[PDB]
């Protein structure tokens, strides 16, 4: 997979949040999970997993606003500057260093998607209950839904236009048909609920 | 009935006028460029500075002029293939003192706590040229040692096909008289030798970007220093290269750069040796052509030299503090 | 409808908010609905819906204020900038990308106006609850007024100067005369209310 | 009403608030309402009614803080800029188009003042309860004071220096001696209050 | 009395607060009442009465702080820029215009002091109860202390170091010895308290 | 103050390039009262521009502003091979000096023979007095120091003179600095005298703060020297007040207070360099 863009350096590249630029090519939206490869000087690789939430464009090369805006259409040296922000989810190793500005950033779609959504921690019970923009199901920890680790479900939103009751039926349909209960039942070892 | 603006740059030289450099053997053969495998290409530049002008008299009754000017040279290393980014090989800070025939002494400096400076001696022409006593020599000295510095990293010269240039170098402006043996390439920017003829201009404006004009022979006579008496008459090889198609409003002659290549008289070996460079320059400068929108001088510039020249300004300190330091030294 | 101008790029064009410059000719005021097209690199068109709620004019080409205003009126190179902000209502495709700075913006007159006010969710009960700045009625949903999903109508404002009872009567006149009840009642299929 | 200045365009001239520079001659003080006329592209004139709420003068042409005032008094060419903030109260037509920079501004006392104080909606019951800076009586509304539209009178402030009772007696004195009781009496139509 | 300094123009000279400079001469402290003369273009004079509360100096001519500070002592072109702010108390006429930047400002010590402290308003009962920095007693409205207009006395401050009980005795000494009660007694006209 | 908008280069069915420029120049005056009754004021500042084109004869002197942009379409003949870089840098200053003297020639105090009338409205010009001014009562001040060293004894007394006093009037033939082959009348006569404004900084050269003035007079008139005798005493204290204090401007000595504010006023009279270049660029393509 070709890299969408490159990490900017003019803005701060603090490990918590870092800006990056996108080269002419694949578009970048909002709430899309991406991963960047970082090479430490010693030699150990580091990967940062995060999701974008703020995107923007800026017309560079023009100084006086709306005076040469029509001139650019006819004849003027001008271009665009497409960039976006990344909020990191978690780091593949356990350390906090800023990514080196000048390294490529690429989307996560295979295994790298799994570590982004903490699919390794929740492996045996990976209950799908949603789909992202692309064809990748979203895993839900069934251990939190049931009493194995505790938790409930709370759907909130504006009444009417927001389809609230549709999600409860969809989760009920997915739980009772994906075989999640059957999988968790195995390896009981005399558990309290093994049916 | 056609008028347009043509990009040009001139700060130091005066009364350059517009001349005709045409000597012999101009031909019209537009040939496309092909990239070649070379390890590294070096682009060098220099920058002069003026700290403070001086004026002293020492029991003579006649004034003399001096200056505390500074000059810094630097080089940038590029890989044409594009494996990694560029790197600044070296940037060294140097200063000069240009005083008339008065012979000052004590070239020592002591930093009280904060500031440091270099003090030395030099001889501009041993009435006298007052205002220009340090505006023309300091640039002359700056290019003198810059060529000497560039002469150390140089690819081995080849007779006809002995060896390809391992480390190419590139110099600003015309090639100087000092460099005669090193494998160097210079690029000029002045447009005072543009109009070759009625037909030559017609083909020059109509050539597509990326190709180079055929190599022509120049006798480098008129531009040579008067009464130089170095060896007599030299020979140079020149060819034009286009970087862009030029903006619609700009003159069609924009985006055309002329290069120099010093060669021995009727050698007949160097022309076969620099034939690869003629094809190499077709695509090397196309990548090195500065894209228009960022810089005020949209054509007629290079990406590394724009960042390089700003680097020299950082190598020397701010103009205010150095002036404050020399002011304290003068009274004491 | 001819475009009223291009999109400013010197200021951020984040998909939520994007300034646009208005060309000479038509003038745009506050609370006007406009749409912009955006060519996605894949070729699929993208449309943004929003309403202007901030307009300004700036005098370009003056160094010190008010010392050349009389000079500008007589003779001096100056400029006037006519800009306007947009808060986007909804994006036609379900993605969030920044529009390209340099695209044409046009007012909504027909079906584009309906898609801007989410009228595609109102097919049986399209209720004219007043008139806009131009000669297009504002269609509201009668479902949110009656008891099919719950929800009353609340009118507020200071009395005397702002007539409140008159508008309440106007709404009642529009309910009984437009025949929206008949369009809701038809196709009851055992509905609780069908009269 | 001669022209007093020009509409400054250097600052934002959004329809809510816009600065304007006062030419030498007619001075402008605080709380002196002014009217700005603007020509729309179609041909319809537009007028703005608003009262100033902030004034300032700037000695443009110097940069050193309190170092050239002695030089200015003795020998230096410099000029002062008279700029005043204007906050609008209501627009002449029902549209929000910012005024064109370079317009002519003038304070009006004739019919134009009636739209400034919303005197159009109250003609038969006009109550002068105070005086403005010029020969201008401010018309209150007697509908709010009495039970026609409901309301009372509340006077507050620091007791002593503020002569509250004197103004209260003035309102009572003005009610009886201005005929406002008589004007409402005509056209009673069998109303509750006809005396 | 020679003018202390000049009114600044670089900062805003809004009638509420305006900066001013002091020429080489009489020093200016804090909480000193000053008056500035303003000449309207028509011809009517205006006087602004106010007290200073913020004063400052600034070393102009030096850019790099503490690097040339010692150099100024030995050999360097540098000077000072002494300035202060004025909070206006009240304007002699009733109009709010900015003072013209370039007119002199002088202290108030004679009659001009009286209008600054509203001594004309409280003429018959001018009870002195404090002294300023110079030899000018501070007038207190006895009509507020007693029941003629209402009011009490409340002394607050940190216990101990702040001499709280000393002020109560001083006011008691001043009231019973300045003859304020004797003066207010005259012109009784059958008043409730005329002893 | 001269300005340079954009250099031009055209070829019209000739095969040889020609050059042109769209430069600008603005003059201005400031009125002061030496006694100090009121502050100074700017009498006039007018915007003017010139086009310096070689022998190609362009036409159509028309300009139209679509909405915002105003500029002037122009014409003039610099020298009717050709000077490449300096065909519009020494020309435009020359024309600026020509009309500035003409503009200043209108407000002029009546010239007096010996004691006919005192100068009612004095004028002051930058640099040496030009050859055009021969009858008007004008005073010029130079700033360059390429003629400072008069001699061994002259420099010794020049550095030792206190501030505020003026050197005695000397006679100059102004022939060497005059334009070659001027052929106007030959060699004129000028009256010069030095004035000191400050005592000079300790670090800086003692010659700092010394200004040379010019006063054009007819040859051996013997009346003007008695007439400008008051000006010789007048300039002793006039320039002392005009001398800028040595901490505000970068060129702290050898300067004037109003000229620094005046030159900044010229830059404001003309618009920003960016917008004017944008307009002429659009006009060129169309």
């Amino acid at each position: 997979a070709d890299a969408i863009g490159m990490v900017l350096g003019t803005e701060d590249v603090t490990p918590t949040v870092f800006w990056f630029a996108v080269s002419h090519g694949a578009s970048v939206g909002l709430d899309d999970l991406v991963v960047v490869e970082t090479r430490k000087p010693d030699g150990t690789p580091v990967r940062f997993y995060g999701l974008v939430d703020n995107v923007r464009k800026r017309h560079e090369g023009v100084t006086f606003e709306s005076d040469v805006e029509d001139v650019v259409a006819g004849l003027l040296p001008a271009s665009v500057s497409y960039a976006a922000r990344v909020l990191v989810t978690r780091v593949d190793p356990e350390n906090f260093i800023p990514p080196q500005p000048g390294d490529h950033v690429r989307h996560a779609a295979g295994r790298e998607l799994a570590m982004a959504l903490s699919a390794d921690k929740m492996e045996e019970a990976a209950f799908p209950g949603g789909l992202l923009a692309d064809g990748q199901p979203l895993p839900l920890n069934f251990r939190f839904i049931n009493g194995e680790s505790g938790g409930h479900i709370n759907i909130s939103g504006i009444s009417g236009v927001a389809t609230k009751t549709s999600y409860a039926l969809f989760l009920l349909h997915s739980i009772f048909r994906s075989g999640v209960m059957d999988r968790t039942a195995q390896g009981s070892g005399g558990r309290q609920s093994g049916t | 009935p056609i008028d347009t603006f043509e990009g040009q740059l001139t700060l130091k030289p005066f009364a350059g006028l517009v001349f005709d450099v045409e000597t012999d053997r101009w031909e019209a053969i537009p040939t496309l460029g092909i990239p070649e495998s070379v390890r590294e290409v070096l682009v060098v530049d220099g920058k002069p500075r003026m700290e403070a002008r001086l004026l002293m008299d020492d029991d003579s009754g006649e004034l003399h002029l001096a200056a505390f000017g500074a000059y810094v040279v630097g080089a940038v290393s590029l890989c044409p293939h594009g494996t990694r980014q560029a790197e600044l090989l070296d940037v060294r800070a140097r200063r000069v003192l240009a005083y008339s025939s008065d012979a000052p002494l004590e070239p020592a400096r002591l930093s009280p706590r904060n500031p440091h400076t270099g003090v030395l001696d030099y001889e501009p022409y041993a009435q006298v040229e007052g205002p220009r006593a340090a505006v023309q020599k300091l640039m002359l000295q700056d290019e003198q040692k810059l060529s000497r510095q560039l002469a150390s990293p140089i690819a081995l010269e080849e007779g006809e096909a002995d060896a390809l240039p391992e480390s190419l170098v590139l110099q600003d402006g015309p090639v100087r008289l000092g460099g005669g043996g090193s494998a160097v390439v210079g690029y000029v920017k002045t447009l005072h030798t543009d109009y070759l003829g009625a037909d030559r201009i017609g083909l020059l404006s109509s050539l597509k970007c990326g190709e180079r004009t055929p190599i022509l022979r120049f006798r480098v006579g008129d531009r040579g220093g008067t009464f130089s008496e170095a060896e007599g008459r030299e020979q140079r090889f020149t060819w034009y290269v286009r970087l862009c198609d030029a903006p619609f409003y700009q003159h069609p002659l924009a985006g055309i750069m002329r290069l120099e290549m010093h060669a021995p008289e009727d050698s007949s070996f160097v022309p076969a040796a620099v034939q690869q460079i003629a094809d190499l320059s077709g695509a090397l400068l196309s990548k090195l052509g500065s894209k228009l929108h960022k810089d005020s001088r949209a054509p007629q510039n290079l990406i590394p030299t724009a960042a390089l020249e700003q680097a020299m300004n950082r190598s020397m300190g701010n103009l205010e503090l150095v002036t404050r330091r020399i002011r304290t030294h003068l009274v004491t």
